[PDB]
């Protein structure tokens, strides 16, 4: 029935609550979440969580990890959470420049690739900060 | 003999006859304009010959040119030639390759040739047909050596033909307004036919000489 | 006529192919 | 057997014109 | 008459039976093509040269149909 | 009259079967096409074009068919 | 006489397959833009033109046959 | 008798193929659509004109062969 | 006796493939559905609603076909 | 003599392609329901509900070809 | 006489339709039924529950023929 | 005369059609048995039971047809 | 002469359905049985046993239209 | 006469739909075995046994229809 | 007469069926073999022997239309 | 003559019955070699002109129909 | 008179008919073959031999059609 | 006056359908090599000799329809 939402990163939790309405990105797109899903493990790649629990669905980022969506669970294992308001959107805005400059300068191959990945988990840094 | 493809073949194999001397005319180490595409086309025999032929490539080089570069001058003559006021009484003036004759002798120049170069290379006595692999494969020698050939003409010769006859089909109904892209997937696809029996003429050596 | 606009845009193709081979033989002369 | 004529013919054409053109 | 109801049938069928085929041809090509398209904005040219060259190869087909019909339509040398 | 009785079959039947497929190849690449478009919002507008233009390669199969029914429905010359 | 007789066989059969081919053909299409809009919700300003547009371009595809079935319905110039 | 005899089993045909060919249509298209309510429960109200526009334009193709149906049936012009 | 054998036979087929294609449609429609409502019963009462509207539309081509089958059966306007 | 003769294959061929159709439909439905029944247990008896309604809406599109042919055999007004 | 003679052919082609659709139905909604089964080794009976349920309404489809069947055959009303 | 012709016409095509349909019908099921048999071993007594239920279930759709064609055989009340 | 040709028809014609459709059948039930056999080398005496039970289910069906044919061709009631 | 025709048509139909079923059921049977033979290399001394057997329960399946047109041919009562 | 005709056709549709059917069987078999064989080079004779042997299996199955059409041409007992 | 109807009619329909084949197969592989392209998009020659001689090799196909109408149409050795 | 048209019909329809089968069959075997290639293309050649062999057997299924053709165009026993 | 007409619609229809199986099989396998090609560009070199070789053989039951078509053209027995 009801679920719990513990995003967790190498170092510690950074969510505990027991929520209501998780919508995730994934690597094959999006998936959304209400109490008690089917049991489901869901790759998920870097995109906002935007936690819509009741009254207040407040914007999330993650870089990156992994879903498991079983009976009355969700753990959620990321490399890093950052909930979106708390980055300033001057300075998420001025990174994601310097993310387009980096994929600019970076025709090699391994600083392309790499350069890609700071990219775009710097572009949604910059999503999650003015919403 | 037959006329109606041989006396337009006749003008076809002057326009080879002076891409003959053509090489003779003008020597450009660095060749700008038109002859590039001379040695864009040895290049071209340079690449499907040693891919496929493989060692002895060279001395074949000329016999995988005349059929590539002659299926190129054919489809020029086909139908970027203005033909519509010309009229012959003995019949259509649409190509060399009007006829089988010709695909049936490139057949036979290709089959003998690659016969050629499996009994010299390899030994006399027995080649590719005698059954090494399984002693038991006599229909598989016999179905290859009697399709190889005809077929292998059939391939080209038979969208050549198609489309020889096609243009005239279609100006009989329509004006030429109309028969334009019909031209155009013509001229598209005469030469990568040409490649084709190229590619396969060169596979067949290849398989000769292994 | 027609056989103008094809004879005009075959010799566009002619210009093309001549232009890239000449490409081709400036990057050997270099 | 005209149609194996005119290939034969047209072999030798390939052969004479085909070397002429295509050792130089 | 007879030979000419013939001719017209066989204008009419030989187009409706050679048509079948390019529809779902060009589909699939066209089809495989864009998702390529979406998974890198790179190779999109590379993409549509080799595409309209098939597309194109595959019209050839139907045109053969369409210029059958067409001497079976006016030009016959039987009617 | 039987040659009119003829053609009237010949072209409803070229423009249907002329019509099926198609009918089944743009369904097949627009839906590919309209499920890559949400991935990469950049190459919308190069995706566009490139469908477009396929999707009228494979109305040209009808339009063929079309040809050929209006010149036996009106210039029809056997009747 | 056969001419009209013939012809009212020949709308059924052409209306026919006109609606059997792009009816399968939309079906694939509209499903994958869906699913295309249920994977991204954001891809909804995104996909709806384009859907349309394919869709639109599958309604011509059997609007030519059923012009011709109405045509040989009414547009008679044989009877 | 052969015109009237003649005409109705062509406009059965009409509306059965009308039939035909959108039911699966329409099948397949509903179903991803569907399935995409049940993976993003809460996209509903993208999907609900979205899928209805499909719908109704999947409906189009068989209300043809009703169209033409009726004008078989009651507005015959031939007998 | 014939324009009212060929009317019956016209009515039979009609529904035959009436029932013949909206049959598969429903089916994998809601297979899908049905799929995604168990794997996901999160919003199963409002998916409903759009499985019972989608069902309505899928019964649409076969009630057209029905009620054409019904005046072919008893209000004959020919015989 | 002959309606009669007329009434019998109509009836056959209706009722056989009623049950060709929605029988592989209501296979596909009801088999994805029971497989995801599996997915979540405590939900089956409400998921039930639109198994049981969407198996109604399917058994209807047999029905109606079985009524038609029902009519075909017993009430016609032509015999 | 030809009546009786004729209404025999249409009989079993109806209960040969009648016996194909619902073999496949059945087939794949049983198929995915033990896909469900060897999915969840617990629920098996409530699983053959609906199962039970959905084979009932795929085979309600042949008894429908069947009746009908039997309805000209042997309680044959117009012979 | 034609009676028993068409008679024994009637069962020969019914229980060729009654006997191709279930088959793909009864393998699907026992194909999707023995690959649930597979991954999940302990299953096997429930697994029996229900497959064979379905598979009689299946059965019963070609004892149709086969006892059609024995009372349309040798238990003709017309001839 | 007219019921003898008849019967030797109708036997042909039913072996030659009642062998195509056992063959799709049990052929890929095969294929998905040795694919679980691969998936689970264990309980190969367990998978057996399932196995020729669904065969023999599958032979049957054989054996209803071998029965008839044979009736037909030797125990003729019709001659 | 046509007794001679009907029977050599009906083994030459029945030998070669015999052929064509087991075709692809043996085929995508083998297939599958030879997968699960080189995915598992110890079974290897298991799979024969069952796959074989498998393959003369489907050799059956033809062998009927080839005695068919044996007694058929040969062995004719009504010649 | 006709009747050595349609002993000639009979053979003729025959050994057609019996090219058909085993050919994509074969090639499935075959398919399926050479795509397991990425496992291991190893198993090449396990691959090989059994794909022969159930390609033997299957050559008799088009033997058998061959024999069968050489029965009818050249040993033709009726004519 | 009748010889002209009939080998008009065959100039029809064998360059229908040839164009299909080949339509799928350019289809699927210009889609599958596309998408390599837009995968690797280095690899674009070494793809194309692998696609490019499997094309030629699909335009032999039809082309054989094409000479066998054209030369049945023009140079026919019969008419 | 007859006899040389059903023959000639038999003898075009023989190898018409004939390479449906194979011709997809050696082309899936092929493509599941290289396919097998791209992991170990060193055993390039075991799989290549298996292939080869395996295409022998295949090109027999279509052979033989061609040998029934051939024997009723020159080999006949009838004119 | 019917062994010509009986003979060009044999050779019409055989050439036209040799290419229905090589048509699909050219294109599976070229599709399936050059994704192999893509994934890995190393191996192209050997791949390519593979794949024509599956080409000559599959062109081969192409050039079986046209050879007999032609044969009934120029080198025809019977007429």
């Amino acid at each position: 029935m009801t679920l719990n939402l513990c995003v967790l990163t190498p170092n510690r939790s950074i969510w505990n609550s027991e929520v209501k309405e998780i919508i995730l990105s994934t690597n094959s797109g999006q998936i959304g979440v209400l109490p008690n899903h089917a049991p489901t493990a869901t790759a998920v790649d870097i995109g906002i969580l935007r936690i819509r629990l009741n009254d207040q669905w407040l914007t999330l980022a993650l870089m990156g990890g992994f879903a498991r969506i079983g009976n009355n669970e969700i753990t959620i294992l990321v490399n890093d959470a950052e909930r979106g308001s708390d980055i300033d959107p001057q300075e998420a805005q001025q990174t994601l420049e310097i993310a387009e400059a980096n994929l600019r300068k970076a025709e090699g191959k391994r600083q392309k690739i790499e350069a890609n990945l700071a990219l775009r988990r710097a572009r949604t840094r910059v999503e999650a900060s003015n919403t | 003999i037959h006329g109606q493809v041989l006396i337009t073949s006749w003008v076809v194999i002057a326009i080879l006859l002076g891409s003959a001397a053509i090489a003779v005319r003008s020597p450009q180490t660095i060749p700008t304009g038109g002859q590039n595409f001379f040695e864009y086309v040895l290049e071209f025999i340079r690449d499907v010959s040693k891919t496929q032929i493989g060692e002895e490539y060279r001395p074949w080089v000329p016999f995988i040119g005349t059929m590539f570069l002659f299926i190129f001058v054919s489809n020029w003559s086909g139908a970027l030639l203005p033909w519509k006021i010309i009229q012959l009484p003995h019949g259509e003036l649409a190509a060399p390759t009007n006829d089988i004759n010709t695909t049936v002798a490139l057949a036979l120049l290709t089959s003998v040739a690659y016969f050629y170069a499996g009994l010299t290379k390899k030994g006399l006595g027995y080649f590719g047909k005698y059954i090494q692999p399984t002693p038991i494969l006599l229909p598989i020698n016999i179905l290859e050596d009697f399709t190889k050939p005809l077929s292998l003409s059939f391939r080209l010769f038979g969208n050549i033909l198609a489309d020889e006859l096609v243009v005239v089909v279609l100006v009989s109904l329509v004006p030429l307004v109309v028969p334009i892209p019909v031209m155009f997937l013509g001229l598209f696809t005469s030469g990568i036919q040409a490649l084709i029996f190229a590619t396969l003429a060169a596979a067949y050596i290849g398989e000769s000489l292994e | 006529n027609l056989s103008v606009v094809l004879g005009v845009l075959i010799f566009f193709g002619k210009g093309v192919l001549s232009d890239l081979l000449d490409n081709r033989k400036q990057r050997i002369l270099n | 057997l005209t149609l194996p004529i005119i290939m034969a013919e047209f072999l030798f054409l390939m052969f004479a014109l085909d070397k002429i053109y295509y050792t130089p | 008459p007879l030979i000419a109801a013939a001719s017209v049938i066989a204008a009419g069928l030989a187009v409706g039976l050679a048509s079948i085929g390019p529809g779902v041809g060009q589909g699939t090509a066209a089809g495989q093509a864009v998702e390529g398209i979406a998974r890198q904005p790179e190779a999109e040219g590379k993409i549509r040269g080799t595409l309209l060259l098939s597309l194109a190869f595959m019209e050839a087909l139907t045109i053969y149909g369409l210029v059958v019909a067409l001497a079976l339509l006016f030009a016959n040398p039987f009617v």
